[PDB]
């Protein structure tokens, strides 16, 4: 299953976005989030970085607060502040949602294991279908 | 000297990551 061992951050949710990529984007989101929250509303959380999909689990009840697989991850970030991270999903053909994170110390490794993910997944599918 | 994990932060900042696998299917 998993690549790693989860990752334990703050889960900030998901919100609706207009475009599938952009680091404008998921800084926007970022923004209003943390504008509409405290950091006592935070979800302790681990994200299981799995081959084809990305699952977030909360701390260490493990239940399941949401699964991406990597096809429908557009884009990803880590946010003006260091600590940020977001990923977009095209959760439909016209439709994106921005997942967010808190990280500390940074958002670092949480990014990479995110990003690697993706390119595995690309020269795997390519692999696939050649 | 930036070292690794400071170069790729700046990276992710400044342009993230456009996942190719999605533009893959996304052509199809």
């Amino acid at each position: 299953n998993e690549l790693v061992q989860k990752f334990q951050v703050y889960y900030l949710g998901n919100v609706p976005v207009a475009k599938p990529v952009g680091v404008d984007v998921i800084n926007g989101a970022l923004e209003s989030v943390l504008s509409s929250s405290s950091r006592e509303q935070w979800t302790p959380s681990h994200v299981s970085v799995a081959p084809a999909t990305l699952t977030i689990l909360h701390q260490q009840t493990e239940a399941v607060l949401g699964e991406c697989r990597v096809r429908f991850l557009s884009f990803l970030a880590v946010g003006r502040d260091v600590h940020t991270f977001a990923f977009i999903m095209a959760a439909g053909p016209a439709s994106f949602c921005c997942h967010m994170f808190w990280c500390e110390p940074n958002a670092a490794s949480l990014s990479e294991a995110v990003q690697a993910a993706c390119m595995l997944r690309y020269q795997k599918c390519l692999d696939a279908r050649s | 000297a930036v070292t690794p994990e400071e170069r790729h932060l700046s990276k992710m900042q400044q342009n993230g990551y456009e996942n190719p696998t999605y533009k893959f299917f996304e052509q199809m």
